[PDB]
RNA sequence: GUCCGACUUUAUGUCGCGCACUGGUUUUCAACCGGAUCUUUCCUUCUGGCUAACCUGUACUCCUUGUGGGUGCAGGCGAACC
């Protein structure tokens, strides 16, 4: 505490700390690509989503908002970008 | 077709260069379609320590999407064809001085062409295929400053022993002196 | 942490990623992205729904990363800019709203003193948008002709 | 609102080293807090400190030694006369075989002694000692 | 400190804390200066022979003593990675 | 170099205060201030003066065969100045 180094701090203090709060402020969120069950199309979502978000051939939702981050439908795959 | 894709008068070290990209233009698939409408801007050597050179090309940057574009093919090519000196695909950008009060107007400057931006945008191109993630400023006890800058560990493979002349072709164009690191 | 007009503290925000330049898994043109965004825009959207839009169902991250031009920059740039700011309309909006409720009944005093608060944060950001010469130097919110503006 | 940046870092480095640390972490990091800790470099009130890069307005990891005793902002940046050099030293510095009163002159931001070296003068900035 | 003969007049110059680099009070009645044996080859600890480091009061009132001994310690090889310069 | 304090009616040889005045001050030194220069680095620039000055080359070389040194006329350096 007395001598610590902040310039390169642990990375796991670095996820311990807030958003706005690192050396470098960095959001912590990220975008995914869903496949829904319906179509091969894969579509760009974000993780903390604020719209029913739907694939533009089938008017089926891929996201629900929520107060944090997107809840996604049942059947939908996704793999993180 | 020398002379088209050099738009400055003309150097002896320059035309084989441009030689050079002649002889990428005759592979047709990939390294045509594209690379012809290219031109130069006096692309000048840099001596490197150990007996090593860094050429570096000046592109007239209305077109750095093209060179962009075709960077890597054309690094690793003429590396094969340009022993020991390693090229660089650097831009030429117009700095500016400022009004000094006693000076008179001109124009409102953009500061894209200021000292900083153009720096900033020197040292983002003096490495394409990785990108800058971190930038860090130490100033010695001893009065003298150093740039560090951390790369991003992905793609980093690209860039192994040309950092040494990052550094010195970065030294030779400005004297701020620069230690590359790469976070974990 | 200031929250101008009552004694909120908070620091909810978005932290903008430190690279400038477009993410590497973008695939995207500028050029498509900007006309999504005049579509957008022709549907009759403002700028932040457009944002959110275009972060939400595509990959743009923001406008000026992948264009180099603003939303509201690039809207002016084609002339879909809406004479009165995004903002200030909202702020008309509420105010209009907040009036109606009062009117239609008189006895609720504190809606009166958030109408008040209301109209003292209309007062500054017209202030601030006429002194940038945004708005003409005789626009000026009454409470009268709010309606025609938000109607 | 944060009226004087310097300010706050100076009352960091105050508050970070009376509790003994040898680093501290401003925020702000304007031209005008580089050049006072420039100056505090020169002198040896300061170690090694850095820059850390934002895009937005930066920050600054200070290291120190241990050495200062005290830093300070004259928070209204007084218009001082060449004459009144002297004035200020004695009312700010402890003792006239050390300390320094940072001002910023028309030749940049320098400690007393050089400004009055250069026969310049113009605002006064902080102290250091 | 120094009379321009060169002659110094100071009464005596005070130890300095080795963690902090403050100077120590000579009535700082909470102080202390500990003392670590130099180890030769067979661990034989030999006689008179040591290191010492002054560690002040504030630090130890504080409750970072253990702290700052752990690193000034490690620093002057005696400990192995019993303290990280990054937490 | 200059020299003066211990040697006392005097000094130098001597004991050096480590030079009481004045220089080499590129002896490395170290600064403490400037000035000009190269950066894609401008300091308001011309328009005639005046061309001050030699990137002028015309007649040419005073003198050791030596660009040290010049008598000098159309271009042509303007911060040396109106
Ligand atoms: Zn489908």
């Amino acid at each position: 505490v007395l001598v610590q180094d902040l310039l390169h701090p642990t990375a796991a203090s670095e996820a311990r700390k807030h958003k706005l709060k690192t050396l470098v402020q960095s959001p912590r969120s990220h975008f995914l690509d869903v496949k829904c069950p319906g179509c091969l199309n894969i579509t760009t979502v974000f993780s903390h989503a604020q719209t029913a978000v739907t694939c533009e051939s089938c008017s089926t939702v891929l996201c629900t908002p929520t107060g944090g981050k997107a809840k996604l439908s049942e059947g939908t795959s996704f793999r993180r970008k | 077709p020398q002379a088209k894709i050099l738009s400055q008068a003309p150097t002896e070290l320059e035309l084989q260069v441009a030689q050079a990209f002649i002889d990428l233009e005759n592979n047709s698939p990939e390294l045509k379609a594209d690379l012809r409408a290219l031109q130069f801007k006096s692309i000048r050597e840099i001596e490197v320590a150990g007996g090593k050179k860094a050429l570096a090309v000046f592109v007239p940057v209305p077109s750095l999407a093209a060179y962009h574009k075709v960077q890597i093919k054309l690094t690793r090519e003429l590396e094969k064809k340009f022993q020991d000196r390693h090229v660089i695909f650097l831009a030429e950008r117009r700095i500016l001085p400022k009004p000094s009060r006693k000076s008179r107007q001109t124009q409102k400057r953009p500061r894209s062409r200021t000292l900083t931006a153009v720096h900033d945008k020197i040292l983002e191109d003096l490495v394409f295929p990785t990108e800058i993630v971190g930038k860090r400023v130490r100033y010695l006890v001893g009065g003298n400053k150093i740039q560090k800058i951390l790369l991003n560990s992905k793609d980093v493979q690209h860039i192994d022993n040309k950092l040494e002349s990052f550094q010195a072709v970065y030294n030779k164009l400005t004297g701020k002196q620069i230690v590359f690191e790469i976070p974990s | 942490m200031g929250r101008m007009h009552s004694k909120g503290k908070g620091m909810s925000s978005s932290a903008i990623p430190y690279s400038r330049n477009a993410p590497a898994w973008f695939k995207g043109s500028s050029d498509g992205v900007v006309e999504q965004i005049i579509k957008y825009a022709r549907k009759g959207l403002t700028p932040s729904q457009i944002g959110v839009l275009l972060r939400d169902a595509h990959g743009v991250t923001q406008a000026k990363v992948i264009t180099g031009n603003k939303i509201l920059r690039i809207l002016k740039s084609n002339g879909l800019a809406p004479e009165i700011p995004e903002d200030l309309y909202f702020l008309i909006k509420k105010a209009v709203s907040v009036r109606k409720h009062l009117e239609r009944n008189r006895k609720d005093k504190d809606a009166k003193f958030r109408l008040i608060l209301i109209e003292s944060r209309i007062h500054r950001l017209a202030r601030y948008y006429r002194t940038v010469s945004v708005l003409p130097p005789n626009w000026k919110y009454e409470s009268a002709t709010a309606s025609a503006l938000v109607n | 609102t944060r009226t004087s940046v310097l300010a706050d870092a100076l009352n960091a480095i105050n508050n970070a080293e009376k509790t003994g640390k040898r680093q501290v972490l401003i925020r702000p990091s304007s031209k005008v807090i580089i050049k006072f800790l420039q100056v505090m470099q020169k002198h040896g009130y300061i170690g090694e400190f850095e820059y850390i890069d934002d895009h937005r307005s930066g920050k600054i990891v200070v290291q120190l030694n241990g050495r200062l005793n005290k830093c300070g902002v004259i928070s209204p940046r007084f218009n001082v006369k060449i004459a009144d050099v002297e004035k200020w030293t004695a009312n700010l510095l402890p003792a006239r075989q050390f300390g320094y009163v940072i001002l910023t002159t028309s030749a940049g931001i320098m400690d007393h002694e050089e400004a009055h070296r250069k026969h310049v003068s113009g605002k006064i900035l902080g102290f250091v000692y | 400190m120094e009379n321009d003969k060169g002659q110094l007049v100071e009464l005596y110059v005070p130890r300095k804390c080795s963690a902090t680099n403050r100077i120590i009070k000579a009535k700082d009645h909470s102080s202390v200066q500990i003392n670590i044996a130099q180890v030769d080859e067979e661990g034989r600890a030999i006689p008179g022979e040591y290191v010492t480091y002054a560690l002040s009061g504030y630090i130890r009132a504080r409750g970072e003593a253990d702290d700052s001994l752990n690193r000034l310690a490690q620093q002057d090889g005696l400990l192995k990675n019993v303290w990280s310069y990054s937490r």
